[PDB]
């Protein structure tokens, strides 16, 4: 849809919900990421990536060193937050007031 | 890695044109295969398992050299940043993976015909961009620049730190103990070629240090009596057939290491070297390194041909230059017999016979290459060996200060 | 000398004569952080509306321009005197923790990392412990660089802060902080290039060229990288963007990528246009220089085109039209409709991968680093000189003939006009008594 | 149940329980590496991690 | 490579050739007139994911 | 204020000044197309056919050069055009 | 199979049935008074009608 590959279009006073459902999710959707593997030594069978490099959908890190815990800052969780408050949004809206 | 190199194309010897054949072409890089790494594909232990004796590419340097030559008619895009076609041929694709004869419908420019061409890998900006996949490139490249420099013997570069081997090269080395020179320059030039590395990798040291060890060794200088860290190497008799040597480790006494890191460019100023493997494999194992690693210093342009004087980021004469020496293998084997014998490990009458078994060798090599060359004029189009003069085979070149520095290189 | 949409005068102007970097002084930056007032020397408001007392989009600077807020902020942004006070309570409370070590009398002569300083200011205010960075907060200029006084280190430091035996690598801090009430699409809003977000980049710092081909060889599969060759701030340092985009600023003609670019590009027009003699300046070439996943073949994106014109920008060049100092939306989208026009890009530098052409009659004065070379275009049109830009006009303007020695029939003269008039015209009469 | 108890480590452990409950919506500093704010309240018997 | 939102982007077709289409004269025909195509896809629940 | 602004885009992203400030707009397709805009429908049917050459035709006859339902809204028949008033 | 036949009118025929396929998405005039674009192809079986 027009609207959906420019948000600008959908006027605020007609679709209230679906410009924001648009821009929550051309804002907030993950960021490919990459890492390698294997040995450089040996080669690799990589077709279009290079070789030992691995393409990855989310962004990612190096292993964390001490003792893991649960964090809040990760893509997937900021994905997560911004989805649900989007719903409670949608939730108080007037359409659903009505009913 | 190494982001960028230099090269420069071979020299025609009054010829006007690229000397090799369609069917050289056809048969050294043909059937659409990648050609990057073919240098050790015709190559064995031996001279005696080889048909380098007879026909078309009759001596051991006969293919690589053809090779060199080959590539020089088709690196245009380094020169030009295009690529180009050349009696109907060209690359399949801007990678360079491949030869094949042009298309019908867009045919690339045809290529304008040149000698001694300078070449900077900034010219071709998509091959930095392709890095990964087209690395082999850099190290043929580079060989060929390292022979199109030079004529009679190439030319390849020596160093020797003043720490210590480091543990890795001691523990690798000590698993090449009995393999022929030839099986180790196959691996170096198999390691470097197919996918990028740095120049802190244990490889490059590794090979770095085989080189000094073969060279000390040549010189006579390592010996049974006296070794680099243990390891030295051996030639074979000259009685039979002295163009094969072999790794070997020892309890002779150590070597001290040099005062001061030592470094020199070498090359054979007489034309045995094209028919004696062990030659081409020293030069071909050596060159490895700096294709890897880059060239160190400036070449001094004083003792090479003229179109080697003054190449752009290849050659020079000012403060930053590192000489380059040259020797006679006939006087370098007297001089490694000499040494023997001072060493104590041969007797002064083994000396004297010596020295007569391998100037009788050395004859017939002469003998073969000159009778060879009258067979393949260089005016017939393709050279299979390189052009030279019967004199060529009496020069002492630079000889005595090759053993002063492996006298420095190894005290 | 126009390349696509873009105008250009015929003078070349730039300055000629770097300033050199030194670190901050122990007490220095106390000062600063116990400034009584931090607008203006921490941060700055761009959109002040002094009828209330509010604003909405903040500028930062060197001490805290390294931070990247955590989400829970960036979901929930708080106003002007909210942030007003949040700042000056952190500011206090970051030199107490500063001054519990280190006592001031024993320390005021040495010289901070800014890095380590940005990385550890950063995580205080996202109340995050920074026990870690405070044993490593100063370094000896003249012995060593302060990436090089890092990699001492080569180890996970924590989970945002990691450090090789050769480079750095940390997220890019937030230029510009956005506060409750931020609107995009109003156009005359301060333009923030997507700054704003917390992980809009990523930066690694490197000490030496092998590690610099070190780290493309595993960025080369990703997004386009960027690097400034001239005066890369505190050491040498790539830069990764995010891989989306960023809304509002075009007709979605745009990757975040692109965007660091244009406004790379106009940051380097705007210095041309009015750089002078008897002022030294910090970088002559503000520009990127895009490193891998490229195209040198191609001018249909807009990444590409940037690139185009920033290669010829390096060498001096202004435009026609001046640019202002704090852009709003509209006056970025104008620039890049501008730059998206149909047009013929210009080929007197060629692209090169990592090596920049300059050209030796140019007023630019190449660094010392091997990233620069000089180069001759055949047949380059531009000169050496200053131009002043005038106010606009509130009146049509008058001209009188004056004419040259060429001529032309009346037939072209005809039919010249017939496809550029405005035969039927719409007038009015006035009064003629 | 505080204050009853010997334990020297009985505060910074009190602390510290709420301090689970409060992970997600109110963040702390924890000074010694490898320890969070979700870490079992009960390991807080040190004096150098308080 | 993982393309994200990016519409011109989009790959739709992941090709291979068992011929060299320059014998047969394909050379300026649509590519997917000339390889062979791959095509399968997987559904999955989204109430697992979640 | 805002619709003015987002159809000015629209018309622009397609068809760039420089390029055709000299021609002509059917007023009828004009009406149309800029009428469904506000009311979020698509119009890009409509773009096509935005322009017309006063010289050799009608804004009529330019249009029944197409006589389909174009849209629910926009029918056109080979001599005739039929379209709710605005 | 179309120029394997023999019929002359083959050629128009198997344009035809493309054109009864599309003749919702891609309307056209057939300028031929008596038929339509939606009139079964294979009857187009005469010069004039083409």
């Amino acid at each position: 849809p027009p609207g959906f590959l420019n948000p600008q279009l959908i006027n605020p006073q007609q679709a209230p919900l679906l410009r924001a459902f648009a821009e929550h999710i051309r804002a907030n959707w993950p960021q490919p990421s990459e890492f390698g593997y294997g040995s450089t030594l040996q080669g690799s069978a990589n077709l279009f990536i290079p070789p030992n490099r691995m393409v990855y959908p989310w962004p990612n890190q190096p292993l964390p060193r001490l003792t893991v815990a649960p964090t809040y800052d990760s893509a997937m969780s900021n994905w997560i937050s911004t989805t649900i408050a989007f719903f409670i949004r949608v939730v108080n809206s007037v359409n659903m007031t009505a009913t | 890695a190494q982001r960028q190199f230099f090269g420069l194309t071979y020299n025609f010897y009054g010829q006007p044109a690229p000397l090799f054949d369609l069917n050289d072409l056809q048969e050294l890089a043909g059937c659409y295969a990648r050609p990057w790494t073919s240098r050790f594909s015709h190559l064995a232990i031996s001279t005696g398992s080889l048909p380098v004796w007879s026909a078309r590419y009759p001596s051991v340097a006969s293919r690589n050299i053809i090779v060199n030559t080959l590539l020089g008619a088709h690196l245009n895009p380094f020169a030009g940043g295009q690529v180009t076609s050349h009696q109907g041929i060209t690359w399949r694709d801007p990678v360079l993976s491949s030869l094949a004869p042009v298309p019908a419908i867009q045919p690339p420019p045809v290529w304008a015909v040149a000698e001694n061409v300078p070449l900077d890998s900034n010219n071709y900006p998509t091959y930095v961009l392709n890095l990964s996949s087209m690395w082999p490139i850099n190290q043929d490249v580079h060989i060929m620049t390292m022979w199109a420099l030079s004529d009679q013997g190439p030319i390849y570069h020596l160093e020797v730190p003043v720490d210590p081997m480091p543990a890795a090269t001691t523990a690798a080395l000590m698993a090449y103990i009995g393999v022929p020179i030839a099986h180790l320059a196959q691996t170096a030039y198999r390691f470097a070629g197919q996918l990028p590395q740095s120049p802190d990798s244990t490889m490059v040291s590794t090979i770095r240090w085989l080189s000094a060890i073969w060279f000390g060794s040549l010189t006579g200088r390592l010996n049974r009596s006296r070794t680099c860290n243990g390891f030295y190497f051996e030639f074979a008799k000259p009685a039979l057939n002295p163009d094969q040597a072999v790794l070997k480790w020892n309890d002779g006494a150590r070597a001290a290491p040099p005062a001061a890191a030592q470094s020199s460019y070498m090359r054979c100023i007489s034309p045995h070297w094209q028919h004696q493997i062990v030659e081409v494999a020293g030069a071909l194992m050596s060159q490895s390194v700096t294709a890897v690693t880059g060239l160190p210093a400036l070449i001094d342009e004083a003792t090479l041909p003229a179109w080697s004087q003054g190449v752009a980021n290849l050659t020079g004469n000012g403060q930053g230059v590192v000489p380059c020496l040259d020797y006679n293998p006939v006087p370098m084997a007297a001089a490694r017999h000499l040494q023997w014998r001072q060493d104590g490990l041969i007797t002064a009458a083994q000396e004297a016979q010596l020295n007569n078994d391998y100037t009788a060798y050395a004859l017939t090599i002469e003998r073969h290459l000159t009778a060879m060359l009258v067979a393949n004029p260089i005016a017939a189009g393709r050279m299979p060996i390189q052009p030279f003069n019967a004199a060529d085979f009496g020069q002492a070149g630079q000889t005595a200060a090759a053993v002063a520095l492996a006298q420095a290189m190894f005290v | 000398a126009a390349v696509f949409g873009i105008q250009l005068v015929p003078k070349l102007n730039t300055s000629t004569t770097r300033r050199t970097f030194l670190p901050l002084r122990f007490d220095l930056l106390l000062d600063r952080l116990q400034s009584t007032n931090l607008h203006g020397v921490l941060y700055r408001a761009l959109d002040f509306n002094p009828v209330d007392r509010s604003a909405t989009v903040i500028q930062t600077y060197p001490p805290l321009n390294a931070w990247s807020p955590h989400p829970a902020f960036i979901e929930n942004p708080l106003d002007y005197r909210d942030w007003t006070e949040f700042i000056h309570d952190r500011a206090l409370a970051f030199v107490g923790v500063l001054t519990q070590r280190y006592p001031l009398t024993q320390n005021a002569q040495r010289y901070t990392n800014p890095l380590v300083l940005g990385a550890a200011f950063g995580d205080f205010l996202n109340a995050r412990s920074i026990d870690i960075f405070l044993d490593r907060l100063f370094y000896g200029p003249t012995q060593e660089s302060p990436i090089t006084s890092i990699t001492k280190f080569p180890y996970q430091w924590t989970i945002d802060f990691n450090v090789t035996a050769d480079s750095v690598r940390t997220p890019a801090g937030c230029k510009y902080i956005t506060l409750y009430g931020y609107d995009p699409s109003r156009p005359s809003t301060p333009a923030t290039y997507g700054k704003h977000r917390p992980t809009y980049a990523t930066v690694f710092y490197y000490s030496t060229l092998p590690a610099r081909s070190r780290l493309l060889a595993n960025l080369a599969a990703g997004p386009t990288v960027l690097e400034h060759f001239d005066s890369p701030t505190y050491g040498p340092h790539l830069l990764l963007p995010q891989t989306g985009d960023v809304l509002g600023y075009s007709s979605s003609l745009i990757s975040q990528a692109a965007l660091l670019m244009v406004e790379s590009v106009m940051d380097a027009l705007r210095d041309n246009a009015n750089a002078s003699a008897s002022t030294a300046v910090t970088r002559l070439d503000q520009s990127y220089h895009p490193v891998t996943s490229f195209d040198p073949s191609t001018f249909n994106t807009l990444l590409q085109r940037a690139t185009n014109l920033a290669l010829l920008a390096v060498q001096g060049v202004q435009s026609e039209s001046a640019i202002p100092a704090i852009p709003t939306m509209s006056d970025v989208r104008s620039f890049v409709a501008r730059l998206m026009a149909e047009g013929d890009p210009q080929q007197w530098f060629p692209y090169r991968v990592d090596q920049i052409l300059y050209w030796p009659e140019s007023p630019f004065v190449p660094p010392i680093g091997p990233f620069y070379a000089p180069f001759r275009p055949v047949n380059f049109p531009f000169t050496t000189g200053s131009y002043t830009v005038v106010p606009d006009a509130s009146r049509p303007l008058r001209l009188l003939p004056q004419y040259r020695n060429a001529t032309i029939t009346v037939q072209q003269a005809d039919d010249a006009y017939e496809d550029t008039a405005l035969s039927p015209l719409i007038t009015t009469h006035g009064f003629c008594v | 149940a505080g204050p009853m108890t010997s334990d020297p480590h009985s505060p910074v452990k009190v602390f510290m329980a709420l301090a689970n409950l409060l992970a997600q919506p109110e963040p702390i500093a924890i000074g010694v590496p490898g320890m969070h704010q979700t870490t079992p309240a009960s390991q807080f018997s040190h004096p150098g991690v308080w | 490579p993982f393309t994200r939102l990016v519409q011109n982007d989009v790959i739709t077709n992941v090709l291979v050739a068992r011929v060299d289409p320059a014998q047969r004269g394909d050379a300026a025909v649509d590519i997917r007139a000339t390889h062979a195509t791959f095509a399968a896809a997987l559904p999955v629940d989204p109430a697992a994911i979640v």
